Parts: C-alpha cells; sequence; structure tokens
C-alpha cells in the first residue's frame, strides 16, 4: 500500500483501490500524537507542526 | 501525546522505559511523555491532619 | 484574546508553556494570555478571619 497526498485530483487507476482518505491530524505548539510504523512496530510519537 | 502542565513550584519524574533512561523536570513547564514513559505516581499523606 | 487587567498595587504570573519562559508584570496594566500562557491560580486564605 502507499499514500498519494498534494493539492491535485486523483481517480482510481484500473489496476488500484482506495483504501481511506488520510486527513484529521492538525498538531501546534507542544501537542502531537502517537504513531506506530506497522511494517517495524517502531512506536514513536511525533510532535510540534502537522503531520 | 499525554502532556501533563508541571506547577510553578513543583517537580515530577518519569523514566523512559523503552530507552532505560530516567528524568526529572521541575518548573513551570509541561512534561511530554514518550511512546513508553510514565508518571511517578506519589501516594503522600492529606485529608485533615495526616492521613 | 484572553486578557485580565492587573490590579493598581498588584501583580501576576504566567508561564508561556510552548516557547519555555516565566514573566511576572505588576502595576495597573493589563496581561495578554499568549497562546499557551497559563495564569498562576492562587488559592488564599479568607472567609472571616482566616481559612
Amino acid at each position: 500500500c502507499w499514500l498519494i497526498r498534494g493539492p491535485l485530483e486523483y481517480v482510481p487507476s484500473a489496476k488500484v483501490e482506495v483504501v481511506e482518505e488520510r486527513q484529521a491530524i492538525p498538531l501546534d505548539q507542544n501537542e502531537g500524537i502517537y504513531v506506530q510504523d506497522v511494517k517495524t512496530g517502531k512506536v514513536r510519537a511525533v510532535i510540534g507542526s502537522t503531520y | 501525546v499525554v502532556s501533563y502542565r508541571v506547577p510553578h513550584n513543583a517537580a515530577v519524574q518519569v523514566y523512559d522505559y523503552r530507552a532505560k533512561r530516567a528524568r526529572v523536570v521541575f518548573g513551570p513547564e509541561l512534561v511530554t511523555l514518550d511512546p513508553e514513559e510514565q508518571f511517578t505516581v506519589l501516594s503522600l499523606s492529606a485529608g485533615r491532619p495526616k492521613r
């Protein structure tokens, strides 16, 4: 699987399937969330700007 | 990301269990717990004179 | 923007948690709390003689 972002217009190609709409994560000064890289199980904590 | 604002004249101790390192901070600052950090839950005496 | 008018002969302490800096001001002025600043809530004795 992979992610496509940026100000553009996408369409389901004749080979791929859309899984989900990546959204909803805004962070500011001294704020963040916990994320786990599923491939390696590397739990970490990103903070600061939007991610 | 769980974060606690430390009082002006107080202190808090945490330990990053994943990395094996302790840390303690004091003053009017905010502690941001890393993915495996935990606060030192200190049960103290209080109530009416001392319990 | 939350702002409090400090009394003539009094003082107030705040801490900008995002930037890690404390500040205290006195006199007949108005304190304007930055996005992550907070007042020092000081619970004092009062009531009838002293509580």
